[PDB]
């Protein structure tokens, strides 16, 4: 089949468009006709989308640039070993960050492949769920509500399609699609790929595949966009710049003191360059990137797709989770089970699912066809007034419409959908809360147009002037309204979604036939996750458009609505401006009868109170709320493609505890970054204080430049990036949600930093004095001082793994990367002491076993002090 | 409350004969509807076989003519016999019972834990 342009296919009529593609409009192409056009045209992907460029990309990090400048200066001053050491440090930190980023991106790609784009395609006469990639031209694709168009289609059936094209055209207003050919962007019959179906149903024939799509260049350029830097990454780059600049000032003070007081200028320059490389947090942006990437991988292994990286930082700060009852807190497997007619009879509908199986029983007697008139008109309105179909036991439209269709097929009144010809349709909006169609009968065209309306009880009864009683139409009376409201509240209190139905001539003069109770069971595992998130201090709220009784009963069953809890309507939200809404909104647990405008108002009011809202709603109309929230969560398995396109994060298995896990890794990210910050800052302050005291008090320098560069490799390389790998605990399950502000340098953290630095400096200077008592500066002195500082740093790294828990509690072997890095640093120090060329380049000398034992015992004191402070603080908090 | 326990599921070859039973703790007399439902990955829950109030037997379109369903109040267990089963219609099987209902609106829909049946291609 030759490829056809969309404009030509728009001018041309549908019949010939099917002919050129040899398309079967009803049965669809079988596998044989699919295979040939697949071989000719190819698969539907945009063909195929440099690793060395990504490796090079890391070097514009300003701290890495400062280290490169220091290495260049070392090269200029003929310092071979210094330049090699600095370059090795840069290469190892860059390699760590690059490997972590690559692994996270590959895992994210695998998870994205685990959720492929799909569509409803009829091929063998059976409507199946086929991937958008498998489409070949001429295939027949059925478009439902909240569907992303899989390929460029020519719609031969379109009753009330309304498709938004904001991503492609740039206009937010959806455009109606009509199946009539368009003679001579303006294609009102071609459904372009990449747009989303806001409303209505359709069936079309695909006219494009691969690069033949008319508007595929925007999606091509879309992949070439690069994700901007995360706000945490920006703030931690700023923090590293502050730390490097303060250390630069201190090092300049050291160098000026050395020059004015009198020392070797070249030696002071080498020490200054080595100290600048030391105290610059070259591993801080790298550890932030590693923590973010590792959190992405962990929540990928939790079956959650992270579309945007700055969400992982924000899930830790989340404190309120606002969800929808339909599709999020309930499995959305909707079913009509109770009918209350306008007369007063009660009908029980058995069976569950979007099928014809089950019967309507009235007073113990099965009712089919037109045995009971009022139930028959109820079922007829519920069948005709929809835009949903049930084909091959699969639903197309909204589940609440499919429940009515299944009820009609249960009663055998499905053929009444075809008997009525729709000429006027009032499109559903959640603000309206009702829908209506004006139809005429096929067999009796002489009969006047009759309008069917279904919706919320208040909106429907606002348009009803009459009602049915025993088969005759009477004027609607007030006690009839009272008993209808009482029965509606009675079904809603049992967890039934109540739909009111009216059939009559024109609008505003209809007959109220009664109500149907639609059972929507709650989603499994939501109650336990609500309990866990409440125990975590993360409040959970329900925002709905459904009635008070249904929302309250569902929330009571889940557990987010206690006996002493408040529920507020959308109209009360309208009556409350910013000041009252901001104070009432934490008290309310259930928001019912709220339009998406009211949902967005609730999100804005909760965000105004310093809260991080994580909206987990579904629905083709609830997407401005998902984009407006700080975090937008959707359901991968059972969710509209509109939400999954709008969501920031997608749950693959549709599990509410996964949001809790995302919050826990969000907290663990900041915990690990605090660990790195405290370790690096303590050892950097220790080294800076040692050199400052040596220059001020005229002692020989305890450390030389190559020793300071090895101390850099320890303090910013693998021994310190291992602390960003440190696993999450269970305390973050009970920990109060972190403030959205960074506040990285806690006063307690700074106090423990200064404590660790003070013990390290004092012990190292004590060893220096112990071997300097003889007044001869033998390089055994320098090697004892160097080993003392390195072992002090190793014990400081052991201490810095967890701020609160004791080292025995978390486990010495819990962090394998930390153990490997500690062993590597110990081996490197042993080589520096015991390998004669390394001894020559580091100006060291061999040591005795007893001297090493003394150094180990002395350096254990910083770990002992840290453990004592940890135990004291833990006992004080209890 | 009557509890439902499922049994009889297991590994079978294509074209063989299989048995299935959901037993009830109480007497199944007033139940106006009782059925079975396949749950399989990538698809929704589908009706298999059931009976209703007026002793009328309901079979799914893709299942009709192969599955035989019966009940007995003496052994209070609903039983299913499958013949000529194919590898492509295997899933996990759930038993559902609904009761008649008046002043409340709560659904008396009782489900079983489910028994998993796997069928592979013949070799
Ligand atoms: N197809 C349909 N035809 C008529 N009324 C419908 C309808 N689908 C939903 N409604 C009614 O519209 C009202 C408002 O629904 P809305 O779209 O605002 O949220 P919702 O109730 O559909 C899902 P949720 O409550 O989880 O937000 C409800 O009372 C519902 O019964
Ligand atoms: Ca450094």
């Amino acid at each position: 089949i030759p490829v056809l342009t969309s404009k030509k296919a728009s001018e041309l009529p549908v019949s010939e468009v099917a002919s050129i593609l040899q398309a079967d409009l009803q049965n669809g192409l079988n596998k044989c006709e699919v295979s040939h056009r697949r071989a000719f045209h190819g698969w539907n992907e945009f063909d195929i989308s440099p690793l060395w460029k990504k490796y090079i990309s890391q070097f514009k990090n300003p701290l890495i640039m400062l280290l490169l400048a220091s290495a260049v200066i070392s090269v200029l001053m003929h310092q071979f070993d210094d330049a090699v050491s600095i370059t090795v440090a840069i290469l190892i930190v860059v390699t760590v960050a690059f490997v972590q980023e690559y692994r996270s991106e590959k895992s994210l790609e695998e998870l994205s492949k685990l959720v492929p784009p799909e569509c409803h395609c009829v091929r063998e006469g059976k409507l199946e769920h086929t991937l958008a990639r498998d489409l070949v031209p001429g295939d027949t694709v059925c478009l439902s509500v909240g569907d992303r168009v899989p390929a460029d289609l020519r719609l031969f059936e379109a009753v009330d399609l309304s498709i938004d094209e904001s991503s492609l055209t740039g206009e937010t207003t959806p455009c109606s699609k009509v199946t009539a050919p368009q003679p001579a962007a303006s294609r009102s019959n071609i459904a372009f790929m990449g747009t989303l179906v806001r409303c209505g149903k359709a069936k079309g024939v695909v006219i494009g595949t691969g690069e033949n799509s008319e508007f595929g260049e925007v999606f091509k350029m879309m992949q070439a966009e690069e994700a901007p830097k995360t706000p945490l990454q920006k703030s931690m780059d700023l923090l590293g710049k502050q730390l490097s600049f303060y250390s630069f000032g201190i090092i300049g003070i050291i160098m000026l003191v050395g020059w004015l007081l009198g020392k070797d200028i070249l030696e002071m320059f080498t020490i200054s360059v080595s100290l600048a490389v030391a105290a610059i947090p070259e591993g801080l942006p790298i550890v932030v990137t590693v923590t973010l990437a590792l959190g992405v991988m962990r929540m990928v292994k939790k079956r959650a797709i992270v579309k945007k990286l700055p969400i992982v930082e924000t899930l830790g700060c989340c404190n309120v989770i606002c969800s929808d009852k339909t599709g999020t807190l309930t499995k959305n497997e909707m079913t009509v089970t109770h009918i209350f007619t306008s007369d007063g009879l009660h009908a029980e509908v058995t069976g569950v699912g979007y099928n014809q199986f089950g019967e309507v029983i009235v007073d113990g007697d099965v009712v089919h066809g037109f045995y009971n008139p009022a139930v028959s008109r109820i079922v007829e309105a519920g069948c005709v007034c929809n835009d949903a179909v049930i084909r091959n036991n699969t639903l197309m439209g909204k589940p609440t419409e499919g429940a009515l269709i299944a009820l009609a097929m249960k009663m055998g009144l499905d053929g009444l959908q075809q008997d009525y010809i729709r000429k006027a349709e009032y499109p559903f909006s959640s603000e309206q809360k009702w829908m209506a169609v004006k139809c005429v009968h096929r067999t009796q065209q002489d009969r006047p147009e009759i309008c069917f309306m279904k919706g919320a009880y208040e909106q429907v009864i606002k348009y009803c002037t009459t009602y049915q009683s025993k088969g005759q139409t009477l004027t609607l009376t007030q006690q009839q309204r009272d008993v209808y409201q009482q029965e509606k509240a009675r079904m809603g209190s049992a967890g039934l979604r109540v739909l009111a139905l009216a059939s009559g001539p024109e609008l505003g003069q209809l007959t109220f036939l009664g109500l149907v109770g639609i059972i929507d069971p709650p989603r499994t595992g939501v109650k336990e996750a609500v309990t866990t998130l409440i125990a975590s201090g993360v409040s959970i709220k329900m925002i709905t458009g459904d009635s008070q009784e249904t929302a309250v009963a569902i929330a009571s069953r889940l557990g987010l609505y206690s006996k002493t809890s408040q529920s507020v309507s959308g109209e009360e939200i309208d009556a409350m401006d910013v000041q009252q809404l901001s104070q009432i909104v934490p008290k309310v647990a259930v928001f019912y009868r709220a339009s998406p405008r009211h949902k967005m108002k609730i999100i804005k009011s909760l965000q105004k109170n310093g809260s991080v809202v994580a909206m987990t709603g579904d629905g083709v109309n609830d997407a401005v709320a998902l984009k407006a929230a700080d975090i937008g969560v959707a359901m991968g398995q059972t969710g509209t493609d509109v939400c999954k396109e709008a969501a920031d994060m997608i749950l693959v298995d549709d599990d509410f505890q996964t949001i809790m896990s995302a919050i826990e890794e969000g907290k663990g990210i900041y915990n690990n970054i605090k660990n790195f910050v405290r370790f690096q800052l303590s050892t950097s302050i220790a080294a800076l204080t040692l050199i400052s005291l040596a220059t001020l008090m005229n002692f020989p320098n305890p450390l030389n430049a190559m020793q300071i560069l090895w101390i850099n490799i320890i303090m910013d390389g693998p021994p310190a990036q291992s602390l960003g790998v440190e696993p999450v605990d269970k305390d973050v399950i009970r920990k109060p949600p972190r403030n959205w502000k960074d506040s990285i340098l806690t006063k307690n953290l700074i106090l423990k930093i200064l404590v660790s630095s003070i013990i390290i400096v004092c012990g190292t200077l004590f060893v220096f004095w112990r071997e300097l008592r003889d007044n001869v500066i033998t390089p055994r002195d320098t090697t004892m001082t160097f080993t003392c500082f390195v072992f002090f740093d190793m014990f400081n790294a052991l201490s810095s793994r967890s701020q609160t828990k004791s080292v025995f509690e978390i486990g010495l072997c819990s962090n394998r990367m930390f153990c490997y890095a500690v062993l590597g640093s110990i081996m490197g120090q042993l080589l520096v002491i015991y390998f004669p060329p390394l001894q020559k380049v580091f100006q060291t000398e061999s040591l005795s076993i007893l001297d090493l034992l003394f150094l180990l015992g002395l350096t254990s004191s910083v770990c002992i002090v840290a453990e004592i402070i940890k135990k004291v603080e833990r006992s004080r908090e209890k | 409350q009557v509890q439902l326990q499922e049994s009889g599921g297991g590994l079978v070859q294509a074209g063989g004969s299989l048995r299935l039973s959901c037993a009830a703790s109480g007497s199944i007399f007033g139940a106006d509807w009782m059925g079975w439902y396949r749950q399989a990955p990538g698809k929704e829950r589908e009706f298999v076989a059931g009976i209703g109030h007026g002793a009328s037997t309901y079979y799914a379109d893709s299942v009709k003519g192969r599955f035989t369903i019966s009940r007995d109040n003496a052994k209070n267990t609903v039983y299913l016999q499958m013949n000529s089963l194919k590898p492509e219609d295997t899933a996990v099987y759930y038993c559902a019972v609904q009761y008649t209902q008046y002043r409340s609106y709560d659904s008396l829909l009782y489900w079983g834990q489910g028994t998993q049946v796997t069928v592979s291609s013949g070799s």
